[PDB]
């Protein structure tokens, strides 16, 4: 009857708790551990690659980030770890990390010109430039906001209300300029003491400039602290300000809202498609696990910080 | 471990591929490797269910989500990275211990099934023949191809 | 910097009337940390020079409130609102931006 | 309440070296640059040199060749040593405390706040 | 003689790794899959079922939420997902989430009138009403705080110190009103620039109104930013203000402190007792697990998100 | 695994109610099943201690606590949600894996209790009874109930 | 129940009984394999647990009560699941280290019939005899496994 | 012959899933249940034991915590649960917990005199003393910051810029004094409306006092809110002020930044070296686990709350 069992030629092996490198007959690998090493399309839609650009620089419209004026739909945003262009004039964006958290759930913006430059009869709209934000060598400024300056030795009170007639949320961006000294303000904003009051159904702000001496960053000692809000349908934002106002020009309709992420990597993009993606490379595979990178997007295997998983499906 | 993977079956045959167990044949008519269909199919179904359970029961595994934090929020950034690393560590431990326990329970499942098809033969055989260690069940009487095939039928 | 040109050489003005001394420079007096680095001094007929104002417009310790500076870059101006007696004396503008410190030419401010 | 006082002769030959010394009372020569000043009869104020309390000296380029400034923290004194006294160098020499301390790291400025009573030289 | 094993008619099916739906003789279910469907008293102490009311509305004394003027001892507070009656006048409660966290440990408040209406001689207290907080159709206002409106076209500088002579912590609530324009300030307080200085052994607050234009929430364009604090025994709180002061009237002495939670459920109270409670029904079982809801309170089984969790305590 | 339950003995035997792991009295004097109370008591003690162990190790399990966050602080709220979901997922994994890993080891421990009880009789007769294939034993000298009580009592 | 207190060398062994001697010693092979397996078991148990969570002390002020509770519950939950994991393997690998340790106590008394067929009776508590009348040499070969 | 297994007299007992007390031949205890009970030197570097002192009191230079004027390198800071000497004057250090978090990564401070007291010609530096911070009974004040007070009944506008010429980060501490009342404000500073404007490449801070009524903690009703920043190499901080300025005098240079922790324990110090340390007491062992306390430091065993983790390395 000669009871027994077979044995193949494969040299592959598994491991157990009491023994390791046990040679086996057939075994099933469950770890992919390979990637294309290129950013790829995710289910047909290409990502938003912000090359030498940042989320703040993109959204505020940095003059050195010009290829994102009519961005189409995407699935994930790719950014470098230390982008070159971000807030070209020195300053900050309040709740930047929260704005990025909300952009992680947004798949498409359509920028709409909400406040045309014809809506500033009594102020300058073509003099708020600086050498910290050059364009083609000549000075320039953020294109999605307008730095307003005195017209004829005067800065009249700016009271404008924008009602969100659209059927989608609007990401409205403004800011406050922090001047160096009283002389600099009086050169720019005639009123010595100024403010920016902002009101909405669910927001209340009263911003005052901090006229102080600061370090020279990018050749500039003033600081533009930018602010953002999301305005719901049938909700209106009320801007009052007598100075230091970095007014909105373009808002952003949130047209499509879904699943996304900010990838935070600088791998070169190849023309390719995948179901799963990681910052270092894509994953075309049906393995239950992977070990390429923790942060992933799409129908992916499950990350495991290891280098050898294998199920002993064979006899020995 | 149940033994007979390295026990009374000292070696291992070289007959057939894709069947994880089997008999071997020897008589006046010839030889061959016709696998025990019942035990081999049982093991294939069982290990298929094992792999299916392994992949199914770890489908709700933790999915890390990138979160950025400000320079003056290093406590919460430390909290986030330690949370994510601890979840990755417990899930890595789970996978690496379930693949180090369901690999020795599989190696010993196949060992149990290897010895189980031996003592079934002895059980049906009883006193009319005498078993040897290497795997051969030697017979005082003469079984032809059909009478030996009765043992592989399961109706001896 | 090297040349500090003080425009009046003798400012005539009566008591109870605003005065405006001026002092141009041949270089922008602005320190790297946004400080004007101009100093206004008064020399009375007998006593040594006295600091009135430093760093553009910052009053000194023991000086009356009538004195006040203004200006940035190169154009600078001292202002004496009350111009009461004992303000008679030669007023100087000094630059401390660079190592060649330079006082301006005097203005007598005749009573 | 820091007080500065000059010391030195009035009559000077037109070929030999002048020597003045400025003594400070109420506080030591500790933390500021100390500057010598000269004003001719009328005309306008002009500065000869200034010496840091450590010893670093910066002199006027016009007077660079002949000047030498010193300091003595132990005696709370600092001196001026105009060599080759020309007839132009006949004036009233004042003594001020610059009170700037614009070193490599710390920067501030209070001007020539404290002025000693000048001494005539001819 | 023969040998065998027990068998019976039971079709108890268990699961293993190798096989599923394995029929066995006996099996013990370790998962409770049923709930009472009602909110039950936890160990006899009836919960605080805030019907259409919020924690902020109950604590500030919303005019609609007058059912809870006198609250006996409870075991857990129950709230709806989106209560209608919450901050009837528009505004916000600073650190609302922290206050709700601290009420998860408080099993009883005793309301004490700390500052009578007789404690405002030179101010108006009976005109502090609004249409956004109606009571029986007529306008009303939060009952635990007082809107101090000017008297005789004048607003004397409030200066009142309350000393915690009690032996228990006192939860004190006040607020600051934010007006639409300076004309509204003049018509309510007769002071263009106002402040509210609050001091304690640990608190140092200077609130200033943000007079701005905002949207019409509930018909009102003003905003009451409410603030809270906890006053320890032998500690005193010092209020000072020349305007915009929504002063305390009642405080909430923390008598009994223990274990509780802020449940979010719309389930009807059932007039029933339990040892464990869930936001979808009292469990009341001795089984080790339950798959009913993550959040529970009491001596509860441990939650597991599974549909079949059975131990094979019998033979095949 | 040990291949006795649904093994050499094919089917269970209804009418065995005094205890698991019983016997069939079969002689000319009488008949009727009887229970091996020793192995039954050992099995019930083992299973009881096992169930006690699973309920004890699953005590001090993660208890989700409700928390609220404002319109901002969304990343911290997401961190809390993901932490609670991750602890729920790993504890669900632990429960759903320990039931399965202790249902196969329980149903094979029942298989153990039968295979090392077919051997308590094989070594207690030892060629004095023609042990057959189904699983019962046929005495050469038919023990009466007095003698056949020894194998249940383990005396001989 | 069985075992013999007289032997000192080795976890698993034999007993001897013949006219020329009764003192008795162990198997080097089976005992070496058992000790190797147990050593690998201990090594793997410690190695899999070197990536365990390490609590870090984070401080929070009086108005971060809920974030402090979040940190406390996270730390205690990771500690609880790792306590569960360690207690579960000293409860599971211990049962398996007494069931493997019983398998290689049953795979040896049958070895003298499973590898030297029809030699003798199986008796009780793992005791096995020899039918053939023989001196030291066959006993020592059975010890060696070369017969 | 006979076949069997080894036995002995060992009373070692083991937990198993179906049996909770199993007498085994040998067992390897993998849990260390003992500690030395006294603080030891982690790898030869003795800790910074702030005896009856806090991080705030040490960093700001409390007069009672004058034993730490010069601090050598430390492996870990040790603080008691409730230090008595901590911010002797009433107040609060802003971002105290973040400062402790950053300090947990720092292994050495080289305190340097960045702003000598001779840098204040027009303000009093020797009258900034209070009885809340006594030294040898007599009144005193924090040693690393100077409380500047009016001179000649005047307070000229402070304007000082410090540029980091070192190759290491500088932790610079200042503060703002919140006065008791307006008459106290003019008695100390001769300026009703004061400010402190601090500027850096990143920091743009303005601090206005809060003149209000508070409680008598430590016998004073004024509150010194202290602030800190980290200044990078070739980066300059710019202080401007006209009152309430608690100016820096000493700043800590971050000269060695490795690994550390702020351990909380009142355990005494033993003149002993260790390799793993715990708040209760050091662990000189090499077992896989310990059950002493959750928080440890150094190459330590892993913490498990169990009381008996024993692995069966034997039979029976
Ligand atoms: C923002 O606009 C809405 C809607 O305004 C009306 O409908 C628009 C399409 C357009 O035709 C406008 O001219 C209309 O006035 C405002 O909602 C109105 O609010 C008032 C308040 O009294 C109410 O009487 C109207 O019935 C509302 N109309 C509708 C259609 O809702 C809203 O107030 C505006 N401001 C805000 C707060 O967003
Ligand atoms: C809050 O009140 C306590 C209790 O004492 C009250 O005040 C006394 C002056 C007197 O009126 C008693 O009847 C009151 O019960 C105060 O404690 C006293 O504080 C004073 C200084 O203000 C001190 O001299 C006393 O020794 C303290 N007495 C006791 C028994 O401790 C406390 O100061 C008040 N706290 C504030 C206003 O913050
Ligand atoms: C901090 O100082 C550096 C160095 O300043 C120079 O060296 C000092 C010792 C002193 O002599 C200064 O006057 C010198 O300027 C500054 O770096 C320089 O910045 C200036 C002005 O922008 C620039 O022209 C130089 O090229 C810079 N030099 C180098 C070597 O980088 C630095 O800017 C100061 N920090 C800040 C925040 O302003
Ligand atoms: C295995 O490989 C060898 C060469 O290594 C080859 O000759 C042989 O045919 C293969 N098959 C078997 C059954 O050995
Ligand atoms: C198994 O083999 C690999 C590859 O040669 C080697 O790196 C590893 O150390 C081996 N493991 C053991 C336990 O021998
Ligand atoms: C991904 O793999 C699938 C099969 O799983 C294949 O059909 C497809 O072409 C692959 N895509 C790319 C871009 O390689
Ligand atoms: C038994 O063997 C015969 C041989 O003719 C075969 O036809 C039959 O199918 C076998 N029976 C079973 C149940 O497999
Ligand atoms: C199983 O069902 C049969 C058929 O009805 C019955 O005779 C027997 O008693 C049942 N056994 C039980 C309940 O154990
Ligand atoms: C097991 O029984 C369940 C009962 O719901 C059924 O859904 C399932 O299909 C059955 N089979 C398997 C393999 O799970
Ligand atoms: C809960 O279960 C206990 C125990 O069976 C019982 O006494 C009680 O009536 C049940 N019902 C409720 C509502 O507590
Ligand atoms: C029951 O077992 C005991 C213990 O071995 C024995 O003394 C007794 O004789 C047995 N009973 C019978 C009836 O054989
Ligand atoms: C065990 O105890 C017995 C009885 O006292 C003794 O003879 C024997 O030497 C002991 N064995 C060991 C290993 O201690
Ligand atoms: C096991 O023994 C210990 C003492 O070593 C005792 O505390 C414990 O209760 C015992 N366990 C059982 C189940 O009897
Ligand atoms: C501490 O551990 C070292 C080895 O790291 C050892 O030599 C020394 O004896 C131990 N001391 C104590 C007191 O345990």
């Amino acid at each position: 009857i000669c009871i027994g069992y077979h044995a193949n030629n494969s040299t592959e092996q598994v491991d157990t708790i009491m023994e390791k490198n046990v040679t086996v007959t057939h075994a099933q690998d469950i770890l992919e551990k390979t990637h294309n090493g290129k950013l790829c399309d995710l289910n047909g839609v290409k990502p938003l690659i912000l090359k030498d650009c940042s989320v703040a620089g993109w959204l505020l419209g940095n003059p050195m980030c010009d290829e994102f004026i009519r961005v189409p739909e995407w699935s994930y945003i790719v950014e470098r770890d230390n982008p070159a262009n971000d807030l070209c004039y020195p300053g900050s964006l309040n709740d930047y990390e929260e704005l990025k958290h909300l952009l992680s759930r947004i798949n498409h913006f359509e920028k709409i010109l909400i406040i045309p430059k014809s809506s500033w009869p009594n102020h300058e709209t073509s003099l708020g430039v600086s050498a910290a934000c050059p364009y083609q060598g000549a000075p320039s400024f953020f294109r999605n906001v307008v730095w307003l300056i005195k017209k004829d030795d005067a800065y009249p009170t700016i009271k404008i209300s924008y009602n969100n007639t659209n059927r989608e949320d609007l990401l409205i961006l403004w800011g406050i300029h922090h001047s160096n000294n009283a002389e600099e303000q009086t050169n720019l904003y005639k009123n010595p003491t100024t403010y920016i009051s902002v009101g909405t159904s669910t927001l209340n702000q009263r911003l005052v400039p901090k006229i102080a001496t600061r370090s020279q960053v990018n050749g500039q000692r003033g600081r533009m602290d930018f602010f953002w809000t999301i305005l719901k349908p049938d909700d209106a934002i009320h801007f009052e300000s007598n100075g230091n106002f970095i007014a909105p020009e373009y808002a952003y309709k949130i047209v499509k809202k879904g699943d996304s992420t900010i990838m935070k990597s600088g791998v070169e993009y190849g023309h390719c498609n995948t179901k799963c993606q990681t910052p270092v490379g894509a994953i075309n595979s049906s393995m239950p696990f992977h070990n390429i990178h923790p942060l992933t997007i799409g129908e992916c295997p499950k990350y495991v910080k290891s280098n050898k998983l294998v199920l002993a499906t064979g006899l020995r | 471990l149940f033994g007979a993977i390295a026990g009374f079956i000292e070696g291992g045959w070289q007959g057939m591929v894709d069947g994880w167990y089997g008999y071997h044949h020897s008589n006046e008519q010839g030889s061959g490797y016709a696998a025990d269909k019942e035990s081999t199919q049982k093991a294939i179904d069982g290990v298929t269910n094992k792999v299916n359970s392994i992949i199914d029961k770890m489908n709700t595994q933790f999915e890390a989500v990138g979160r950025e934090f400000n320079n003056l929020e290093r406590r919460i950034e430390n909290l986030n990275k330690k949370m994510e690393d601890g979840f990755l560590d417990v899930w890595t431990y789970n996978a690496e211990l379930l693949v180090l326990m369901e690999n020795e329970r599989t190696l010993d499942f196949h060992d149990s099934n290897v010895k189980n098809l031996y003592d079934k033969v002895r059980l049906q055989l009883r006193d009319n023949a005498k078993e040897l260690g290497n795997g051969c069940f030697e017979f005082y009487h003469k079984c032809d191809n059909e009478c030996m095939e009765s043992v592989r039928n399961g109706t001896y | 910097d090297i040349v500090m040109t003080q425009s009046p050489l003798s400012l005539p003005v009566t008591p109870g009337e605003p005065a405006s001394i001026s002092c141009r420079s041949s270089q922008s007096l602005l320190h790297s940390y946004g400080y004007i680095y101009l100093d206004w001094y008064l020399q009375k007929p007998g006593q040594s020079p006295q600091l009135l104002i430093y760093l553009g417009s910052d009053r000194a310790s023991g000086i009356p409130d009538r004195f006040s500076g203004s200006g940035a870059g190169t154009d600078f101006t001292l202002k004496i609102s009350r111009v009461e007696a004992e303000d008679v004396g030669v007023y100087y503008c000094m630059q401390a931006l660079q190592t060649p410190i330079t006082f301006g030419q005097g203005t007598r401010l005749e009573i | 309440q820091v007080q500065l006082q000059e010391s030195g002769p009035g009559l000077v030959k037109p070929s030999e070296t002048l020597s003045l010394t400025c003594t400070v009372s109420g506080d030591s020569i500790s933390s500021y640059y100390w500057s010598w000043i000269r004003q001719p009869p009328g005309k306008g104020l002009e500065w000869i040199g200034y010496v840091h309390y450590s010893g670093n000296t910066n002199y006027n380029p016009s007077l660079k060749s002949r000047v030498t400034i010193s300091v003595d923290t132990s005696k709370n004194q600092f001196s001026l040593k105009l060599s080759s006294v020309t007839a132009a160098d006949t004036a009233v020499y004042y003594c001020a405390r610059t009170t700037m301390s614009r070193g490599p790291s710390l920067y501030y400025y209070y001007g020539l706040d404290v002025w000693g009573q000048g001494t005539t030289v001819t």
